[PDB]
């Protein structure tokens, strides 16, 4: 008779979902650059030259982007690595002092620049000097009547100056899984971020992911394969942002544009502060341009998709961000080492049945990741700066009117920092191998 | 074929690749051991905790496979009977049709029972073999 | 019975439960692997140093048991004789009456001799077995 | 003799002492496990990284030797043929004359081929043995 | 054993530096009485009887 006996197999092809610590890998060419200069260039292991992927035939797997623990590792790594870059840099505490101020001298379009004068230590403890710098109105506040002023942070924390040799530029980081774990990529071009992916490939590391930071629009990230794709956790819930990923880029250009002078004040023995010394030309506002026809066309595609989820006769319209802090109401991004907040109200007011110019504001004192204590002073950067970027996609929020049901209004959402790279980590799942398994067959051990 | 490539195969034809999974299950540490001289030591700690976890997982499987009669073998027959309570599926359908991913969930309940039977059958078997070598 | 439960048993009846010490000898790392994300890194260092020490102890025992012929077995007969200098007690009294704790001290001195005999008997035996397979 | 003492021996007479390299390959961790409570933590980390590297080297060699038919043996015969492409030297001269240091470079190129032969020959052999135990 | 401060005491904050504050002992609201502890006499007298035994 076919008497059945348990038999063990080891190295069985089977796995389960798990939380596990991924590790970075960094471009082996960029690795040759000087220590700590961006994002662990020296300390993050240099790249494996290939994503060694294998298409897994016949398998179907439950991917979910919203629950993806892989994002939390990236967020936590970025915060940790950011702080590790600032620890060696000068704590700017001696700069927290009474300022006299006056409005800026030469031609202006509006008193956004303050010219301010104060007493500052030399290296010699007993000797201190009168000195001046420019500041933007957002960096200072008036303690008063009399023109007496302080830095904005002085009543809450002392900021570190960022070390000027370090660049914030987001190099591509690969994420890799340790032995006994594997990454799975969903390859299906029509995947909406939640459900059974019917075409899966294993790989040992991700593609390069770049740690960009921005609010309302996603910049320089990966484009969708065939068409604009829109993703939501649970679309009847107003509290959850819609992520929209474009098929084409949309090109954006942005510029400072003023000719700005660095100056050094030696606060202490081996410590110096980069004052904003002077502006060489006459003064014009920081701004960005986007090509109007491409934007007007792109929103036509976004509506074409939103119509599928909300129904064909819905009178879809956009509106700008409602109100609140500059940091949540505006585009909030870095160009070239300088921090831009831009008024996107020019883009978001279409309704549905040449270049746009977006004005901007700049801060030197900043608090990305929004800790209570930690603060950065970003030093001024010399000359004129401008940069080009691709808008990859954008974050929308749909407002919960108890209104007439024929219409929906969408607003640029501001959003949590995670979504700047959850827009990549939607395709990737991590699994733990379970290589030991048992099954019946008719054999016996000899005795 | 390459790593995991047989996972959507039937169990039968999947039975020949097992060495591929077996090698990668530890040797993948080649990535982590490839690399700052001390500074940012925390990235070293993120690697180092993953390395000890990788050897512990491998070493537990080898220990378990070694207290059964199976140390250093990828396939092994035994001497405990398959109670149909563990699965009422016939032998042919499971080796013909099912993938390993499918089979694992379909016996997930009983698995912790089966390891205890294997363990105890083996230890008394080794003592019976000493009871023989005492006079052989 | 539970972990170490036979430690005050006679050596004879203690022989049928060796697996109970064996599994707990490494898998007890389940307590230490169960956990803050970087800060207080020193407590991570206490866990981590204990983990490497635990796998080193296990590997050393397995290596020693494997330069002798015994790898993957909990009991093993061998081929070197027991000089009565190692213990003048008769076979019956030790298997009948003594506990394993009592036996260990009563042979403790000779142990490092006995391991050398076992090692040398094995390596020359493996070469004698090749000298046969060279013609078979 | 002591550790590596046979390295300038002919390969033949070097074969009867393999255990001397084998024991030291891991147990030399005795130096590092011999020892401040946290302060100067970097010296702890230099030892600790060396310890995990030492167990990984040993564990990889044991794993590789265990996907071939050889786990727990210092000598092993096999069942794959020696193509003279791997070495056109006759059998007698290599066992009579050469040191192991000399032999290693003289076959270095072919090594990664030969491990593939051994691996695949072993797995199909284990399946052929199950195909027999299905009725034996 | 029971033990008590017992005075009604006021916390006050002085902001010594940018993001740094020191907790001064600002004022006592009631009139002042000494910090003290109580133990039940018979239980102590009995307990030392056991300790001597
Ligand atoms: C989303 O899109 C909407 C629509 O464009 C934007 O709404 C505009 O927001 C701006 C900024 O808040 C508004 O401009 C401001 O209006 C205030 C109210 O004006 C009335 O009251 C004052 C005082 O009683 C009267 O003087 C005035 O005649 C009106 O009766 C003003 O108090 C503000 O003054 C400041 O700016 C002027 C600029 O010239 C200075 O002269 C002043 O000194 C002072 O600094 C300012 O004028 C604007 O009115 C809004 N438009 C509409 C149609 O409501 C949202 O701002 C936008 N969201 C984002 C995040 O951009
Ligand atoms: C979206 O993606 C685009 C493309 O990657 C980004 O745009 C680039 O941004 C980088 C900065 O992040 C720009 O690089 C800067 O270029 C300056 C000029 O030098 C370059 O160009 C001249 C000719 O114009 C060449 O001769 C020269 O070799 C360079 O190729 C540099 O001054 C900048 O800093 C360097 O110099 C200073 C001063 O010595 C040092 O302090 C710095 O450490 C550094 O060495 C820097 O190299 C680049 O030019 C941009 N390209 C374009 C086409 O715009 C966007 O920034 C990105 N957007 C976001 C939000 O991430
Ligand atoms: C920066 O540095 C200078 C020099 O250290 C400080 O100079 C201040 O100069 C005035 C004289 O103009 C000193 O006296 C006071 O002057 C006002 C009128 O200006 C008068 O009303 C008062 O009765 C008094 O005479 C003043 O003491 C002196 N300050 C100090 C601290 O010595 C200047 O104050 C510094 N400015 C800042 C913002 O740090
Ligand atoms: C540290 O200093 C700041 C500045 O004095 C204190 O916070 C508040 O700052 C704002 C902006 O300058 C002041 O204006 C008000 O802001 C709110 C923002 O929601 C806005 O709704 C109002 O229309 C108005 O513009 C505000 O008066 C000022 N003070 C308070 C009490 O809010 C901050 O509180 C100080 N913190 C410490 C610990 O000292
Ligand atoms: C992304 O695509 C997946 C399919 O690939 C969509 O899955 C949806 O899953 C829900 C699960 O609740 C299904 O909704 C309802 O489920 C209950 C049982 O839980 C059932 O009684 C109802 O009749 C209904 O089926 C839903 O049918 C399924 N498919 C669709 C078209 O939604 C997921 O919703 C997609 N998400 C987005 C944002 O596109
Ligand atoms: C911001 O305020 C400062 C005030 O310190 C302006 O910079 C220049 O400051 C010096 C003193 O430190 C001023 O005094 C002298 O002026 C004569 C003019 O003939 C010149 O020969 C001396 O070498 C010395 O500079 C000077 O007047 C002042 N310059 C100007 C144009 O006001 C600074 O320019 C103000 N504005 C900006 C955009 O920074
Ligand atoms: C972001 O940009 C918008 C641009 O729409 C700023 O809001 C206000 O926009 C209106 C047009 O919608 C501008 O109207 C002009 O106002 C003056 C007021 O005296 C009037 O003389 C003109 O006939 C015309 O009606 C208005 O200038 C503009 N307001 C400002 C202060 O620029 C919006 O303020 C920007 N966001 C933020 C946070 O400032
Ligand atoms: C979306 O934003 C744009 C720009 O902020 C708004 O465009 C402006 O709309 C008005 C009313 O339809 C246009 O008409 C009139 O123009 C004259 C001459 O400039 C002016 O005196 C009147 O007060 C009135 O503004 C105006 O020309 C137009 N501006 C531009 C630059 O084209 C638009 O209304 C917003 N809303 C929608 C639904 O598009
Ligand atoms: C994914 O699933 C397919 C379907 O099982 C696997 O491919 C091969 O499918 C054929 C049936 O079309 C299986 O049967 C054989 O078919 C040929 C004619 O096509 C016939 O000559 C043979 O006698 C036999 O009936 C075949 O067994 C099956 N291949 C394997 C390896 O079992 C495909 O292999 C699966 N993917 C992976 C990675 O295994
Ligand atoms: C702790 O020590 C006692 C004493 O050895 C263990 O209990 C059992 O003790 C009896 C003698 O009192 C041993 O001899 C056998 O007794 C039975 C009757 O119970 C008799 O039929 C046999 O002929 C024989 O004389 C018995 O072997 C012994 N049990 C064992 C397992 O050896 C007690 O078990 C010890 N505790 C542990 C956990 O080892
Ligand atoms: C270092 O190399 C020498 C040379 O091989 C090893 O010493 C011994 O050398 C002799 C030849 O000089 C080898 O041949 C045999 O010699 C004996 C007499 O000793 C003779 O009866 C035999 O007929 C034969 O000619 C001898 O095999 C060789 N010894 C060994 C152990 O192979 C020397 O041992 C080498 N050092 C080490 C530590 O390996
Ligand atoms: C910058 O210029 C503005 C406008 O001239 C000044 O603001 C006015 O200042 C006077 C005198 O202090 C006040 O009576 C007015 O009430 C202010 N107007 C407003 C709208 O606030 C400002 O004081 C100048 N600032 C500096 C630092 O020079
Ligand atoms: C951005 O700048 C480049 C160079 O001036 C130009 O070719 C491109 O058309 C600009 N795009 C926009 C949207 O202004
Ligand atoms: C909405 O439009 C799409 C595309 O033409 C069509 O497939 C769908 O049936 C329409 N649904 C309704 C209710 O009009
Ligand atoms: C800024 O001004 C200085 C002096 O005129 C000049 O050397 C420099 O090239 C200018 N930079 C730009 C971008 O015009
Ligand atoms: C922008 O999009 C184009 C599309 O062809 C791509 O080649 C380019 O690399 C993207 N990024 C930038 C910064 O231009
Ligand atoms: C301690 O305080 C509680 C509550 O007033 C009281 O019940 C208890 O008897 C007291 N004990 C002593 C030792 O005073």
């Amino acid at each position: 008779a076919e008497n059945l006996w348990v038999t063990v197999y080891y190295g069985v092809p089977v796995w389960k979902d798990a939380e596990t610590t991924l590790f970075c890998a960094s471009d082996a060419k960029a690795y040759e650059t000087e220590k700590h200069n961006v994002w662990a260039t020296h300390a993050c292991v240099p790249t494996d030259p290939n994503p060694q992927e294998i298409h897994l035939e016949n398998v179907t797997e439950e991917f979910n982007m919203w629950k993806n623990n892989m994002v939390e590792q990236m967020h936590t790594d970025i915060i940790s690595l950011w702080d590790q870059s600032l620890k060696p840099c000068v704590k700017l505490t001696p700069l927290c002092v009474t300022l006299q101020c006056t409005n800026v001298t030469n031609n202006i379009t509006r008193g956004e620049l303050k010219n301010c004068s104060f007493n500052m230590t030399t290296e010699l403890r007993d000797k201190k000097q009168k000195v001046y710098s420019l500041f933007y109105r957002l960096d200072v506040v008036q303690i008063n009547s009399n023109k007496e002023y302080r830095l904005i942070n002085c009543n809450t924390s002392a900021c570190t100056q960022a070390c000027p040799k370090v660049s914030f530029e987001p190099i591509p980081i690969h994420y890799c899984a340790p032995a006994g774990f594997a990454i799975l990529k969903c390859k299906d071009k029509k995947f909406n971020g939640t459900g059974p992916c019917p075409s899966v490939s294993t790989v040992q590391c991700t593609h390069g992911i770049k740690p960009v930071v921005s609010t309302q629009l996603l910049l320089n990230g990966s484009l969708a394969e065939e068409e604009v794709m829109i993703r939501s956790e649970n679309i009847t819930n107003n509290a959850k942002n819609i992520l929209v990923q474009f098929n084409t880029p949309v090109q954006i250009n942005c510029t400072r544009p003023n000719n700005n002078t660095r100056k050094s004040i030696r606060i202490g023995p081996g410590q110096a502060f980069y004052a904003t010394g002077d502006i060489i030309g006459d003064i014009r506002q920081a701004h960005c341009n986007v090509s109007k026809a491409t934007w007007n066309e792109t929103l036509g595609k976004v509506v074409k998709q939103l119509r599928k989820h909300f129904g064909n006769n819905t009178i879809i319209r956009f509106a700008n961000s409602s109100g609140g802090d500059l940091e949540v109401t505006t585009h909030s991004f870095n160009c070239g080492g300088e921090f831009f907040y831009c008024n996107t109200s020019g883009l978001f007011n279409s309704t549905w049945i040449d270049s746009i110019t977006l004005p901007c504001r700049i801060k030197q004192i900043i608090n990305m990741w929004q800790r209570i204590g930690q603060c950065m002073y970003a030093p001024p950067i010399q000359g004129v700066i401008r940069c080009v970027s691709n808008i990859t996609g954008l974050i929308l929020t749909r407002d919960g009117g108890s209104t007439n049901s024929t219409t929906e209004t969408f607003r640029p959402g501001g959003g949590d920092m995670r979504d700047n790279w959850r827009s990549e980590l939607y395709k990737y799942k991590v699994v733990k191998i379970e290589p030991l398994g048992v099954a019946p067959t008719r054999c016996k051990r000899r005795v | 074929l390459g790593f995991l490539g047989a996972a959507g195969s039937t169990m039968g034809a999947a039975s020949m690749t097992l060495t591929v999974q077996a090698r990668n299950l530890l040797s993948g540490i080649v990535q982590q051991q490839s690399n700052h001289l001390l500074k940012l030591t925390v990235w070293g700690i993120k690697q180092l905790q993953a390395r000890v976890l990788a050897v512990e997982r491998y070493l537990r499987d080898q220990q378990l496979l070694g207290i059964w009669g199976c140390s250093g073998k990828l396939i092994c027959c035994t001497n405990v009977p398959w109670n149909s309570s563990w699965s009422n599926r016939n032998l042919s359908e499971i080796w013909d049709n099912m993938t390993w991913l499918q089979w694992d969930k379909e016996i997930s309940n009983y698995t912790q029972i089966i390891y205890g039977l294997l363990e105890e059958s083996q230890n008394q078997q080794e003592k019976n073999e000493q009871d023989l070598l005492a006079l052989d």
